C-alpha cells in the first residue's frame, strides 16, 4: 500500500537486487536509464518500489518522483571507495530538500561478497549517518545473489511503515 | 446510484 | 456453526440468504425481517456484534449492501468477520471489481461461490486460490 | 385543527412540507413510516397514527402520503375532508399527482397551501376561484372570493350558452353465495358541464315522489329519492322548504347532487356460475350470464371479474359471446363483450389446471365484480323534468341530458 | 458552496436574486440547513414583486425559531406592506405576521394587525381575524391586553359572513384556549345572525359556525326547534364535514326536544338516511364516521335499527372499516336481523385475515350474549365453523362456545359430545384451559373425561398459572361429578400442585381443595357444587355522563378514540 | 420466456411493491404455463427466474417438480440450478425433498468431481437425517477415496450426518483414522472440523482422538512457523482458519486431561508469543489461544500470561477487541476467579459504552463477577445501572440482580431491602417467573416479615400499575396481614396501619382494569385468607365476595361462588383450612 523509491549512484546493484525480491532471480540488467517500477506482496504489505538510476544525467532528475514520497532507500556500492564520496554529495543534495523529510533512510551496504566492502560500521563512518536530525535510517548489509539482508531490510521498512505491534 | 462502488477496492 | 447467511441492502432489500437450518418460510420472513430491523437500527461504533436469540450475531458494513451471519455462541468472534472478509476477496476475484450490479444480476454465480466456499456452515477451502481455480473449472466445464 | 401539513414519500422522506402554528415539530414526521409499518404489520393499519402526543392523520394517494399531524384535539373530519380538497384542487391542477409535480413545480404549490389554509384553518377551497388569482403563468384577489357566492365569477361569457346534464346511475349490489340479493342498493350522481353567461341561477325539475306527493301527481311514473346531497351551490333552506334545487351554477364542470336510494328491481346482470374444486388437478367456471332487464339496451363494454386461483396454469376458455384475457397479476379473468343486448344469455366455460403440490397459507375467495355499462337508460326511471335559467339579461340556452348506468361496487359473492 | 449563492444574493438584479431565493428555497424543499442566510435574504425582502415576497414568506416561516435574535430586521418591513393598495400583500404578510412565533417581534405586531381588522376588504378582514387567533396561541394576555376580542366580537358583528364564519373559528379557538373567563357565548339574536350567515358563508366556514352552537344550550323547546328547522337542511350537503357537525349539535339539541311533539320524531326520520348516505363516503371519513354511528347508536339505538343491509362488509374495504363494520352489527344485533347477521358472520370467517376472522368469532358469541333468541343458531354455526377445523378459529371458538355456556349453560348437553373431538393438540392457552372449563364444567354428559385430561396432565408444570388453575378446578369438579373413575386422578393433581409445584395460587388452591378434600369431600357438594347465579357479563355501553360529554365531542380525536378528550392530550 | 436478467431488469424498473407483485405475477404465470409444457430447454431460466421469486419471497413452492427434474436432467447447468434449487426450495419440512435420494446417489456415483461436488454440496447444506441415513454409506465412500477436491466436501458432509443423525458418527470413525497428514490444508481444515464435531459428540471417541493429539500438535507447529503462502494467507498467516480449528480441538481435548494439556503446552506458549495484536486475524488467532489455556487444565503460568493478554485487551479502543476482552472474562468466570476480579473497575467502566452488546455483556460479566464480598459495593452501581438502563435491559438485569442476590446474600434484611427497591425501580419488566422465587426466598425468611411487609405496603401504596410487584404484594398481605394488622381487632390509638385501607387497596386493585386477573386470582385468595388472619374488620369482604360473584373472568366467577359458599354456609371450616401454606425448596 506504501511506495519506496531505490535510488543511488549507478551500477550499484539496486536492479538486481530489486528483481531478485520481485521474483527471486538475477537477470541480465543494463544500467539503468530510464526508470523501474514493481510491487512486492510482502508481509501484506504492497511495497511499491520505484527505481530511479544513477546516471550523471538523470541525477537531477529525481525530483519528479520527490512530488507525494513517503519513504527512501538509498542503496550504496561498498567497493567503490572513489565514488562513495560523490554518492555521498549526492545524497547530501537529496537530503536538503524542503520536501523530503517524511522519506526514512534505508541504507543498502551492497555487494558484500567482496574484501574490499566495507562493513556496515565503515559505511556509516564515511557517510556520517549519525549526524541525521528527523531520518530513522538504518544501514544492511546485502547481496544480490544470495539475496541476504534484503528482507531484513524490508521487515525494518514495514517496522517503519505500520505503527503497531 | 450509490451502487456501482468495488467493496474490498484491492 | 453458521446457522445462516444474510446480504441485505441499506434500502432493506434482500439480495442473499441463506440457511443451515431448514426453519419454514414465514419464519424465514420473520427472522429476517427482524435482522434488517435489527442492524439497519444500529450506529457504526457498536463492534458490530449483536446478541440476537442465543446468537453473537456477526454482520459487517462493507458497503450500502449489509453483510450478515451468525456463529453459534461458543465460537471465536472475529475468524467469522474474517469469513466474509475471505468471501468478498473470492467475489473480487471472480467478479473482477465487483459492483453491486454485478451482485444483482450475476447472483447465481455468487451463490455459487458460497457453494464452493462454504457447505454445512463450514469452511470447506481455506485457499484463495484453489476455490475460484474450482468455479472457473466448473464453469470451463459449462 | 392540523398544525403541520406533511406529503410523504413512499419511503418516509419530506415530499413537501408546510406548518402553521408549530405544536407539531419538523422532526416528528421521520417517525411515520416506522409507525406506519409497526401498526400496519399487526393490522392495526389506521389513518390517525399517533408517536406519544402528536397525532398523524393520514390519507393515501398511488406515490403519495398526505400526512396532516396534530398534537392537540384536533376536529378529524375537518382535516380528512380538507385532505380530500387538496387532492381534488391538486388534480385539477396537476392531472398526474407525483414527485415530478412536487419537486420541480414547487414554486406555486407552497403559494397553494399557504393560500388554501391559514392556523390550521381552511378558508377558500374552491378550485375555479383559486385559478383566477393564483397563476403560473398578480393582481387584486377577486371579490367573488370574498364573496358570499363563491364558485361563480362574474365576468364569464361565452358565445353559445349550453348546459350539459350528466344523469349517471350507478347500482351497488351485494349477492350472496347462495343466490339472493343482500343490499340492492343505487347511489347516483349528477354531473353539470355549465358554459353560460355571468351569474345564472338554475331551478332543476325532477320527478321527486315526495314532491309530487306536495304536489298531488304521486301516482304516475316518479323516483323515490330515498337522500339526496347537494352541493354548496344549492340553497337547502329552499330544498327543505318545498323540495327546490336552487341554485347559482359553478363555472365548467362540477357534480350537482349524489342521491341515494334502495331499490327493489332485480339485478340487471345475473351471474350464476359452478365451481368444481378439484384437488391439484384443475378448476372449472361454468360461468352463465343472464340479463334481466328490457330488450331494447344493450350493455355496452362490460367486464365480468371472476376471482382465480393465484398459481392456476395453461388457461382454457370455451366462450360463446366475448373474449377473454385471463389476467394472473390480478389473478382474475376478464370476460368482456362489448355489445351485450338486453334479454339475452351468454354462457362462458373455463378449465384451468391446478400445481400437484399446495401452498403454505391459503388464498381467499372474492366476489365477482363487473364493469357493465349502458346508455340511455336509468334503472330508477329518474327524468330531468325541466331545468330554468334565470338571467337579467335573458336568453335561451340549451339544457342537454344523456342518461348513463354504470356500476358502483357491483359485487356477487362467490363459492 | 453558500458563499455563491449569498453573492447571487448581495448583488443588484431581479433575475439574480429571483433564482438565489428560489435556490434557498429549494434547498429547504428537501431540507437542506440554509438557516445560515437567514439575515442576508432578510434585506432581499421589500421588493415590488408579489411572486418572490411568498418564498421569502415562507423562509421566514420556516426559519422564525432558528434565528430569534435576527428576525427584528422585518418589523418595520411588515407594517410597511400592510399599507399597500394591494390587499394580497396585505393580508399576506398578516398571515406572516401571525405565524412568526417569536415573542420578541410580536410585540410590535398588535397595532397594525388591529388597523387590518378595520380594513374595508373582506379578504384581509379574514386573514387578520385568523391572525388574532394565532397570536392569542403565541401570547393570550397580550391579546387580552389589546382587547382584540372585542374587536373579534365586532367582526361577529360583521356582513359578508366569511368574515364573520372566521372570527368565530378564531373565537372558538379563544375560547378553548379561555379558562372560560368571560364566556363568549351569543345572545340568540346573534346565534339567529349566524343562521343568517349560514346560507351565506364558505362550507368550512358553515362548520366552525357550527363548532359554536357545540358551546351553547338553548334554554325552551319553540327556541330549540326553531333553530333547529334551519340547522335541519345542513345534512343534504356534499362534504361530509358539513355533515358530521350538524349530526353534532342535532344530538346536543335533541335533548331539549319534546319527544312526544311530532318534531323529535321528526328530527329521527329525517337523520337516519344521511348517516346511512355518509357510508358511501371515501373510506377514510368511514373510519370516523363508523366510531361516530356507534358513539349514536349507543346514545340512539332506535335510529338505525332497521338499517342492517347497509353495514355489511366487502372485499374492497381496508380492515379499519370491516372490524368497525362488525361492531356496529353488534350494536344493531336485533331479533328479526338474525339471519342475515349469522349467514353473513358465517360468511366472514371463511376470510384469511386472521384477525378480522377472530373477531368476527367474537361477534357472533357477543350475537349468542346480546340476545337470548338466536343463541342456539350461534351455536350451530359455530359448531360448523368448527368443523372447519382452522387451528385459530377452533383457538376463537372454543372460547366462544364457552362464553356462551357461561351465560346460558342450559340446554346445551348433546352439543359437548361433539365438542369431545375438537383437534385435542389445540396449542393457545386461553382455549386449552377454556376447553379445560368445558370438560369439567360439563364432566357429567361426557364419559371420557379422565382418559382426556391425562393429555392435559403429562406436561403439567410449564403451561401457564390459566390452565393448570383450570385444571386444578376441573379435576375436583369431575371427581365431584364422579368419585369412582378419577380417584387417582385428583389425588395426583393435588400432589402435582400443592409438593412440587411453586406456582403460587395453583399452590393456594391446591391445599385449599387437599383440605376441602381430606376435611369433608362430600360437603363439596354444597362448596365447589354451589348453584352460580346468572352471570353479569361486561356490557360495554359507555356511561351515559361521559357519552353526552361525547355527545359533545363528535368529529374529535375523543369522537373516535371513545374517551375523553384530556385523557389523551397533553 | 424472457431470460433470468431480463426480470431482474423488470423487477428493478418496479417502483411500488403493489405493482411489483402485478410484475412478479406475469412471469410466475409465463413460468408456470412454461411448465405446462414439459420443455427442457428453457426449464433452466424457468427456475432460475422462480428462485428469483424465492429470494425477494414470492410463490415459488410449485416450481420444485422441476428443481427435481433439473436434477433428474443429464446436462451439467442443468443439474447445477436444479442443485441450487434444491437448496434453495427445498428443507427438511418440505415433505417432497425424499425423492432427491436416488438422484444424489446417482451423482454421488457420478463420473465427474463437480456433479459429485454438488451431489456433496446439497446433502451437506440441507440433507434430512431420513436422507443421511440413506445416503452415509455412500458419503463415507466418497472419504474412502482421495480426491482432494472430494474429500473437503465428503469430511463436512460427514459432519452434516453426524448433525442430522448423531447414532450414525460410529461408521466415520474407522474412516477419520490416520487421513491427519493430508497437505491440502483445506481437506485439512474440514477434518479438523470433522475432529472437533466428533469430539463435540461422543466422549468414547475422544480416548481415539486424544492419542492423536502430537500429530496435530506438529501440524499447527508446521503452521504457525510457517512464515508465508501464497495462498491461505490473510495478514502473513499461512491459514489461520485451520489455526483456530486445531486449538479449538486443543480446547475441547485435554480439558479435563493432564498429559495432552501438557502435550499442547509449548505450542500454546509460542502461539501467545508468535501471535500479532495488530489486525483481527492476529487478536482472534490470540483469544483462541487464550480460550483454549483457559479450557484445558493447563499451567496456571500460561494463565499468567493469558490473563496479562486479557488484561491488554481489555486496553484496546477496538470495540471488537472490547467485545472479545467482555466475552473472554465471562468464558474465565470460573477458571482464575481470583484474577478476573481485579479488573472489576475496567468491567464496570464497560457499562457506560455506547453499545447495546457491550452493556450487556458488561452487566451478564459484572453478575458473573459477584463473589461473597463484592456483594456490598457492586450492587449499588448496578441497581443505579438499572436504574440507568433501557427498557431492554432491564429484563435481563433484574433477573441477574436476583440471581446473584440468592446465591451471595450478607444479610437477610439487606438482601430483601436489594429486592425491594429492584421491585420498586423495575416494575412491570421483570419476569413473571422470579416473582414465585422471591415468594419462595420471603417465605424461607422466618424472623423478618414485620421489616418485609410493612415496606411492602409503605412502597405499593403509591403504585399498582407495577403488575409483579402487586403479584408479590397481594399474596404477602393474604399471608402476613396478622403481622402488618398487629393487636388492632377494634379502634386503638392511631397507627399506621389500619385495616380498613389494607383491604380497600386490594379492592382497589380489583376495580381497576389495570389488573391481569392473577392480579385478581392473588387478591381473592388473599380476601379469603383475611378473613381468619384478621377477626378485625370481617363481613365486609363477605360483602366483596358476595357482589363479586357475578364477575366475567370464569376462574374469579368459579372463585367467588366457592369462597361465598364457605363465607355463609361452612363458616366452620373456613378456619380449619386458612393455615399458612408450608414451605418448599
Ligand atoms: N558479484 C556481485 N556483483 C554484484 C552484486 N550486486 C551487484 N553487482 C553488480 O553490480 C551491477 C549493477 O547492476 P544494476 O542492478 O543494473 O546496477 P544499479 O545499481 O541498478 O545501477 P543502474 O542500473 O544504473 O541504476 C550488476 O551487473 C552486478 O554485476 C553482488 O552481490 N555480487
Ligand atoms: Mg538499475
Amino acid at each position: 500500500e506504501m511506495r519506496i523509491l531505490m535510488v543511488g549512484l549507478d551500477a550499484a546493484g539496486k536492479t538486481t537486487i530489486l528483481y531478485k525480491l520481485k521474483l527471486g532471480e538475477i537477470v541480465t540488467t543494463i544500467p539503468t536509464i530510464g526508470f523501474n517500477v514493481e510491487t512486492v506482496e510482502y508481509k501484506n504489505i504492497s511495497f511499491t518500489v520505484w527505481d530511479v538510476g544513477g546516471l550523471d544525467k538523470i541525477r537531477p532528475l529525481w525530483r519528479h518522483y520527490f512530488q507525494n514520497t513517503q519513504g527512501l532507500i538509498f542503496v550504496v556500492d561498498s567497493n567503490d571507495r572513489e565514488r562513495v564520496n560523490e554518492a555521498r554529495e549526492e545524497l547530501m543534495r537529496m537530503l536538503a530538500e524542503d520536501e523530503l523529510r517524511d522519506a526514512v533512510l534505508l541504507v543498502f551496504a551492497n555487494k558484500q561478497d567482496l574484501p574490499n566492502a566495507m562493513n556496515a560500521a565503515e559505511i556509516t563512518d564515511k557517510l556520517g549517518l549519525h549526524s541525521l536530525r528527523h531520518r530513522n535510517w538504518y544501514i544492511q548489509a546485502t547481496c544480490a545473489t544470495s539475496g541476504d539482508g534484503l528482507y531484513e531490510g524490508l521487515d525494518w521498512l514495514s517496522n517503519q511503515l505500520r505503527n503497531q505491534k | 446510484k450509490g451502487e456501482n462502488t468495488s467493496a474490498a477496492h484491492p | 456453526m453458521i446457522h445462516f447467511i444474510l446480504l441485505f441492502s441499506r434500502q432493506g432489500k434482500l439480495r442473499l440468504q441463506k440457511w443451515y437450518i431448514t426453519l419454514p418460510d414465514k419464519e424465514r420472513k420473520k427472522i429476517t425481517r427482524e435482522i434488517v430491523q435489527i442492524i439497519l437500527s444500529r450506529g457504526h461504533r457498536t463492534s458490530s456484534f449483536v446478541d440476537w436469540k442465543e446468537l453473537k450475531l456477526v454482520y459487517k458494513r462493507y458497503a450500502s449492501l449489509y453483510f450478515c451471519c451468525a456463529i453459534e455462541n461458543q465460537d471465536n468472534e472475529l475468524l467469522t468477520l474474517e469469513i466474509v472478509h475471505r468471501y468478498v476477496e473470492l467475489l473480487d476475484k471472480y467478479f473482477g471489481n465487483v459492483c453491486e450490479l454485478d451482485i444483482i444480476f450475476n447472483f447465481e454465480k455468487a451463490y455459487f461461490i458460497l457453494d464452493e466456499f462454504i457447505i454445512g456452515g463450514e469452511i470447506q477451502e481455506t485457499s484463495k486460490k484453489i476455490a475460484v481455480k474450482a468455479i472457473e473449472d466448473s464453469d470451463m466445464l459449462q | 385543527s392540523a398544525s403541520a401539513v406533511y406529503v410523504l414519500d413512499l419511503k418516509g422522506k419530506v415530499l413537501i412540507c408546510r406548518n402553521y402554528r408549530g405544536d407539531v415539530d419538523m422532526s416528528e414526521v421521520e417517525h411515520f413510516m416506522p409507525i406506519l409499518m409497526e401498526k400496519e404489520e399487526e393490522g392495526m393499519l389506521s389513518p390517525i397514527l399517533a408517536h406519544g402526543g402528536v397525532r398523524f392523520m393520514w390519507i393515501k394517494h398511488n406515490n403519495l402520503y398526505l400526512v396532516a399531524t396534530s398534537k392537540k384535539n384536533a376536529c378529524v373530519s375537518l382535516v380528512f375532508s380538507f385532505l380530500y380538497k387538496v387532492v381534488q384542487v391538486f388534480s385539477e391542477y396537476f392531472k398526474e399527482l407525483e414527485e415530478e409535480s412536487i419537486r420541480d413545480n414547487f414554486v406555486i404549490i407552497y403559494e397553494l397551501l399557504d393560500e388554501l389554509m391559514d392556523f390550521g384553518y381552511p378558508q377558500t377551497t374552491d378550485s375555479k376561484i383559486l385559478q383566477e388569482y393564483i397563476t403560473q403563468e398578480a393582481p387584486r384577489p377577486p371579490a367573488t372570493v370574498t364573496n358570499a357566492v363563491s364558485w361563480r365569477s362574474e365576468g364569464i361569457k361565452y358565445r353559445k350558452n349550453e348546459v350539459f346534464l350528466d344523469v349517471i346511475e350507478a347500482v351497488n349490489l351485494l349477492v350472496s353465495a347462495n343466490g339472493n340479493v343482500l343490499r340492492s342498493e343505487i347511489v347516483g350522481s349528477i354531473k353539470m358541464r355549465v358554459f353560460l353567461s355571468g351569474m345564472p341561477e338554475l331551478r332543476l325539475g325532477l320527478n321527486d315522489k315526495v314532491l309530487f306527493d306536495n304536489t298531488g301527481r304521486g301516482k304516475s311514473k316518479s323516483v323515490e329519492l330515498e337522500d339526496v346531497k347537494f352541493h354548496q351551490c344549492v340553497r337547502l333552506s329552499r330544498f327543505e322548504n318545498d323540495r327546490t334545487i336552487s341554485f347559482i351554477p359553478p363555472d365548467g364542470e362540477f357534480e350537482l347532487m349524489s342521491y341515494r336510494l334502495n331499490t327493489h328491481v332485480k339485478p340487471l346482470i345475473w351471474i350464476e356460475s359452478v365451481i368444481e374444486k378439484h384437488s391439484h388437478s384443475r378448476i372449472e367456471y361454468m360461468v352463465k350470464a343472464k340479463s334481466q332487464f328490457k330488450r331494447r339496451s344493450t350493455a355496452n363494454n362490460v367486464e365480468i371479474h371472476i376471482p382465480v386461483p393465484n398459481d392456476a396454469d395453461s388457461p382454457k376458455f370455451k366462450t360463446t359471446v366475448g373474449s377473454v384475457k385471463w389476467v394472473p397479476e390480478n389473478s382474475e379473468i376478464v370476460w368482456s363483450v362489448k355489445s351485450f343486448p338486453g334479454g339475452k344469455e351468454y354462457l362462458m366455460r373455463a378449465h384451468f389446471g391446478l400445481p400437484s403440490v399446495e401452498a403454505e397459507d391459503k388464498e381467499g375467495k372474492p366476489p365477482i365484480s363487473v364493469k357493465f355499462e349502458i346508455p340511455y337508460f336509468t334503472t330508477s326511471g329518474i327524468q330531468v323534468r325541466y331545468l330554468k335559467i334565470i338571467e337579467k339579461s335573458g336568453y335561451q340556452a340549451l339544457p342537454w341530458v344523456r342518461y348513463i348506468t354504470q356500476n358502483g361496487d357491483y359485487q356477487l359473492r362467490t363459492q | 458552496e453558500i458563499f455563491e449563492l449569498k453573492a447571487e444574493l448581495n448583488s443588484d438584479k431581479k433575475e439574480k436574486k429571483k433564482e438565489a431565493v428560489k435556490k434557498v428555497i429549494a434547498s429547504m424543499t428537501v431540507g437542506k440547513d440554509v438557516s445560515a442566510l437567514f439575515p442576508d435574504v432578510v434585506n432581499c425582502m421589500q421588493t415590488d414583486n408579489l411572486e418572490l415576497k411568498k418564498l421569502v414568506y415562507l423562509y421566514l416561516m420556516n426559519y422564525a425559531k432558528s434565528q430569534p435574535d435576527m428576525a427584528i430586521m422585518a418589523v418595520n418591513t411588515f407594517v410597511k406592506d400592510c399599507e399597500d393598495p394591494n390587499p394580497l400583500i396585505r393580508a399576506l404578510a398578516v398571515r406572516t405576521m401571525g405565524c412568526i412565533r417569536v415573542d420578541k417581534i410580536t410585540e410590535y405586531l398588535c397595532e397594525p394587525l388591529r388597523k387590518c381588522l378595520k380594513d374595508e376588504d373582506p379578504y384581509v378582514r379574514k386573514t387578520a381575524a385568523v391572525c388574532v387567533a394565532k397570536l392569542h396561541d403565541i401570547n393570550a394576555q397580550l391579546v387580552e391586553d389589546q382587547g382584540f376580542l372585542d374587536t373579534l366580537k365586532d367582526l361577529i358583528s360583521d356582513s359578508n359572513p366569511m368574515v364573520v364564519a372566521n372570527a368565530v373559528a378564531a373565537l372558538s379557538e379563544i375560547a378553548e384556549s379561555h379558562p372560560s373567563s368571560n364566556l363568549l357565548d351569543l345572545n340568540p339574536q346573534s346565534i339567529n345572525k349566524l343562521l343568517t350567515a349560514l346560507n351565506e358563508c364558505t362550507e368550512w366556514g358553515q362548520i366552525f359556525i357550527l363548532d359554536c352552537l357545540a358551546n351553547y344550550m338553548p334554554k325552551d323547546d319553540r327556541e330549540a326547534q326553531s333553530i333547529c328547522e334551519r340547522v335541519t337542511p345542513r345534512l343534504s350537503h356534499a362534504n361530509s364535514a358539513v355533515v358530521l357537525s350538524a349530526v353534532k349539535v342535532l344530538m346536543k339539541f335533541m335533548e331539549m326536544l319534546s319527544k312526544d311533539l311530532d318534531y323529535y320524531g321528526t328530527l329521527l326520520k329525517k337523520l337516519a338516511p344521511p348517516l346511512v348516505t355518509l357510508l358511501s363516503a371515501e373510506p377514510e371519513l368511514q373510519y370516523v364516521a363508523l366510531r361516530n354511528i356507534n358513539l349514536i347508536v349507543q346514545k340512539r339505538p332506535e335510529i338505525l335499527k332497521h338499517e342492517m343491509k347497509v353495514f355489511f362488509v366487502k372485499y374492497n374495504d381496508p380492515i379499519y372499516v370491516k372490524l368497525e363494520k362488525l361492531d356496529i352489527m353488534i350494536r344493531l344485533a336485533s331479533q328479526a336481523n338474525i339471519a342475515q347477521v349469522l349467514a353473513e358472520l358465517r360468511e366472514y370467517a371463511t376470510e384469511v385475515d386472521v384477525d378480522f376472522v377472530r373477531k368476527a368469532v367474537r361477534a357472533i358469541g357477543r350475537c349468542a350474549i346480546k340476545v337470548e333468541q338466536s343463541a342456539e343458531r350461534c351455536v350451530s354455526t359455530l359448531l360448523d365453523l368448527i368443523q372447519t377445523k382452522v387451528n385459530y378459529v377452533v383457538q376463537e371458538a372454543i372460547v366462544v362456545i364457552k362464553d356462551i355456556f357461561r351465560k346460558y349453560p342450559n340446554k346445551y348437553e348433546s352439543v359437548i359430545a361433539t365438542l369431545c373431538e375438537n383437534l385435542d393438540s389445540l396449542d393457545e392457552p386461553e382455549a386449552r384451559a377454556a376447553m379445560i372449563w368445558i370438560v369439567g364444567e360439563y364432566a357429567e354428559r361426557i364419559d371420557n373425561a379422565d382418559e382426556l385430561l391425562e393429555s392435559f396432565l403429562e406436561g403439567f408444570h410449564d403451561k401457564s398459572t390459566q390452565v393448570q388453575l383450570q385444571l386444578l378446578t376441573a379435576i375436583v369438579k369431575l371427581f365431584l361429578k364422579k368419585p369412582t373413575e378419577t380417584q387417582e386422578l385428583v389425588q395426583q393433581v393435588l400432589s402435582l400442585a400443592t409438593q412440587d409445584s411453586d406456582n403460587p395460587d395453583l399452590r393456594d388452591r391446591g391445599y385449599i381443595y387437599w383440605r376441602l378434600l381430606s376435611t369433608d369431600p362430600v360437603a363439596a357438594k354444597e362448596v365447589v357444587l354451589a348453584e352460580k347465579p346468572l352471570i353479569s357479563e361486561e356490557t360495554d355501553l359507555i356511561e351515559p355522563t361521559l357519552l353526552d360529554e361525547l355527545i359533545c365531542y363528535i368529529g374529535t380525536l375523543a369522537s373516535v378514540y371513545h374517551k375523553p378528550p384530556s385523557a389523551f392530550v397533553e | 420466456p424472457i431470460r433470468l436478467r431480463e426480470l431482474i431488469r423488470t423487477i428493478r424498473t418496479a417502483r411500488t411493491q403493489a405493482e411489483e407483485r402485478e410484475m412478479i405475477q406475469k412471469e410466475c404465470a409465463a413460468i408456470r404455463s412454461s411448465f405446462r409444457e414439459e420443455d427442457n430447454t428453457y426449464r433452466c431460466r424457468n427456475v432460475a427466474k422462480l428462485l428469483y421469486m424465492h429470494m425477494l419471497g414470492y410463490p415459488a413452492h410449485f416450481g420444485q417438480l422441476e428443481c427435481l427434474k433439473l436434477i433428474a436432467s443429464q446436462k451439467f447447468t442443468d443439474k447445477r440450478i436444479g442443485y441450487l434449487g434444491a437448496m434453495l426450495l427445498l428443507d427438511e419440512r418440505q415433505d417432497v425433498h425424499l425423492l432427491m435420494t436416488n438422484c444424489i446417489k446417482n451423482d454421488l456415483n457420478h463420473s465427474t468431481q463437480f456433479v459429485q461436488g454438488l451431489a456433496l454440496c446439497t446433502l451437506g447444506c440441507m440433507g434430512s437425517s431420513e436422507m443421511c441415513r440413506d445416503l452415509a454409506g455412500e458419503v463415507e465412500k466418497l472419504l474412502k477415496t482421495s480426491n482432494s477436491y472430494l474429500r473437503k466436501k465428503a469430511a463436512l458432509c460427514a459432519v452434516h450426518v453426524i448433525r442430522k443423525v448423531p447414532e450414525l458418527m460410529e461408521m466415520f470413525l474407522p474412516a477419520t483414522k490416520n487421513l491427519l497428514n493430508e497437505k491440502n490444508h483445506g481437506v485439512l481444515h474440514t477434518s479438523v472440523v470433522l475432529l472437533t464435531e466428533m469430539c463435540e459428540r461422543s466422549p468414547d471417541m475422544l480416548a481415539h482422538f486424544r492419542k492423536l493429539v502430537p500429530q496435530l500438535v506438529r501440524i499447527l507447529k508446521n503452521l504457525i512457523m510457517s512464515g508465508y503462502s501464497p495462498e491461505h494467507d490473510v495478514s502473513g498467516i499461512s491459514d489461520p482458519f485451520l489455526q483456530v480449528r486445531i486449538l479449538r480441538l486443543l480446547r475441547i481435548l485435554g480439558r479435563n486431561d493432564d498429559d495432552s494439556s501438557e502435550a499442547m503446552n509449548d505450542i500454546l506458549a509460542q502461539v501467545a508469543t508468535n501471535t500479532e495484536t495488530s489486525k483481527n486475524v492476529g487478536n482472534a488467532i490470540l483469544y483462541e489461544t487464550v480460550l483454549t489455556i483457559m479450557d484445558i487444565k493447563s499451567e496456571s503460568g500460561l494463565r499468567v500470561l493469558a490473563i496479562n493478554i486479557l488484561g491488554r485487551f481489555l486496553l484496546n479502543n477496538d470495540k471488537n477487541i472490547r467485545y472479545v476482552a467482555l466475552t473472554s472474562l465471562l468464558k474465565t468466570v470460573q477458571t482464575d476467579h481470583n484474577a478476573v476480579q481485579r479488573h472489576r473497575s475496567t468491567i464496570v467502566d464497560c457499562l457506560k459504552d455506547l453499545d447495546v452488546s457491550i452493556k450487556r455483556r458488561a452487566m451478564e460479566l459484572s453478575f458473573a463477577l459477584v463473589n461473597g464480598n463484592n456483594i456490598r459495593g457492586m450492587m449499588k452501581e448496578l441497581l443505579y445501572f438499572l436504574d440507568s438502563c433501557e427498557p431492554e435491559f432491564k429484563a435481563d438485569c433484574a433477573s441477574g440482580i436476583f440471581l446473584a442476590a440468592e446465591k451471595y446474600a450478607p444479610s437477610k434484611r439487606w438482601h430483601i431491602d436489594t429486592i425491594m427497591r429492584v421491585l420498586t425501580t423495575a416494575g412491570s419488566y421483570v419476569r413473571d417467573d422470579a416473582v414465585p422465587n422471591l415468594i419462595q426466598l420471603i417465605t424461607n425468611s422466618v424472623e423478618m416479615h414485620a421489616y418485609t411487609v410493612q415496606r411492602l405496603y409503605k412502597a405499593i401504596l403509591g403504585d399498582y400499575s407495577q403488575q409483579p410487584l402487586v403479584q408479590v404484594a397481594a399474596w404477602c398481605i393474604g399471608e402476613y396481614g396478622d403481622l402488618l394488622v398487629s393487636g388492632q381487632c377494634e379502634e386503638e390509638e392511631p397507627i399506621q396501619v389500619t385495616e380498613d385501607e389494607v383491604l380497600d387497596i386490594l379492592e382497589s386493585v380489583l376495580i381497576s382494569n389495570m389488573s391481569t386477573s392473577v392480579t385478581r386470582g392473588y387478591a381473592l385468595t388473599a380476601i379469603m385468607k383475611l378473613s381468619t388472619r384478621f377477626t378485625c374488620t370481617v363481613n365486609r369482604i363477605k360483602k366483596v365476595v358476595s357482589i363479586y360473584g357475578s364477575s366475567i373472568d370464569v376462574e374469579l366467577q368459579q372463585r367467588a361462588v366457592e369462597y361465598n359458599a364457605l363465607f355463609k354456609k361452612y363458616d366452620h371450616m373456613r378456619s380449619a383450612l386458612l393455615e399458612r401454606m408450608p414451605v418448599m425448596e
